[PDB]
């Protein structure tokens, strides 16, 4: 229960259906792990943010802070999201049933373009995650 | 100044502290530091449920050859009835001395350090102003004699979140 099965943020992840990213239907109480594993020893540099539908579609980024600053190739980077309406923590994310939340990255994937604010990996590999909190799948 | 023996913020990786029950009570969730930095935290808020007794004991903490050890906790606690009267605004902090750094179960075994409380809580999310409603409680553990120890946290029905756990000994 609750533990939702980690979601490796890495182009090789088949779950990122190219052109439509990966869609999820997490419910309240559900826990989720976005992971950026190490290396083996080619590492994909990313700066993962959570954004509104606007920025989600037509991949652009803007005070818009990374949940994952995948830039440490020797160790694992990870953000465990807790799908709760009311957060026991003040600096902790909160959700609401029947709302969508989007997580994208506009990085080239390479260290070179880790700060790209436009398109990037998202636009290409379609590394976006749409979470339809408390909703089924048509 | 202060020799740290543990800081939940700088231990990297996953915290993975054992908790009883493994889930439903204390859960290890992430957050964006007040100063943005991504940290790992622990929390529970089963305020609407009866008979709460959620435990979370850290991992083996060496006393590095020190007697008195200080414990620095940084919790938040959301104002209970800001959710859909009587409100638990405290929790208990325990400890257990041990030369064994692989204890895998371990309550009566534990010793209560004190009933700790929140000087401040909140109602809305992080919207309220900005923030530093972040309580920070300091506690001392009696004279030690063994190699290390474990820190236990006991929830009893308060909407609390542990942002940081730091321990040191002052040389």
């Amino acid at each position: 229960s609750i533990v939702l099965e980690p979601i490796y943020w890495n182009s090789s992840n088949s779950k990122f259906l190219p052109g439509q990213g990966l869609v999820l239907y997490p419910q309240i109480g559900d826990k989720l792990d976005i992971i950026c594993p190490k290396v083996t020893v080619q590492y994909e540099y990313y700066k993962v943010y959570m954004v509104d539908k606007d920025q989600a579609d037509r991949c652009t980024i803007k005070e818009n802070t990374p949940l994952l600053n995948c830039a440490k190739p020797d160790q694992d980077i990870k953000f465990t999201i807790k799908f709760q309406e009311f957060s026991p923590n003040l600096w902790g994310l909160e959700f609401q049933k029947n709302k969508d939340y989007y997580i994208i990255s506009t990085s080239n994937g390479s260290l070179e373009g880790l700060d790209n604010q436009e398109g990037g990996v998202c636009q290409t590999r379609a590394m976006k995650i749409l979470m339809k909190v408390g909703q089924d799948a048509s | 100044n202060e020799v740290t023996l543990l800081d939940s913020r700088s231990v990297q990786g996953e915290l993975g502290w054992i908790a009883s029950p493994l889930e439903g009570g204390w859960e290890e969730v992430s957050i964006m530091d007040e100063k943005n930095t991504p940290i790992r935290t622990y929390q529970v808020c089963n305020v609407m449920e009866p008979s709460q007794n959620n435990w979370l004991r850290t991992d083996w903490i060496t006393r590095e050859g020190a007697q008195r050890v200080y414990i620095e906790i940084k919790f938040t606690l959301r104002d209970c009835n800001s959710l859909p009267g009587t409100c638990k605004e405290t929790f208990n902090l325990y400890y257990y001395e041990s030369d064994n750094d692989k204890e895998r179960f371990i309550e009566n075994q534990f010793v209560k350090i004190d009933t700790i409380a929140a000087d401040e809580s909140f109602t809305q999310v992080d919207i309220g102003d900005r923030i530093m409603k972040l309580n920070t409680e300091i506690r001392d553990v009696g004279p030690l004699s063994k190699k290390g120890f474990y820190l236990a946290f006991q929830d009893v029905g308060a909407c609390i979140a542990l942002v940081s756990v730091r321990v040191f000994y002052k040389k």
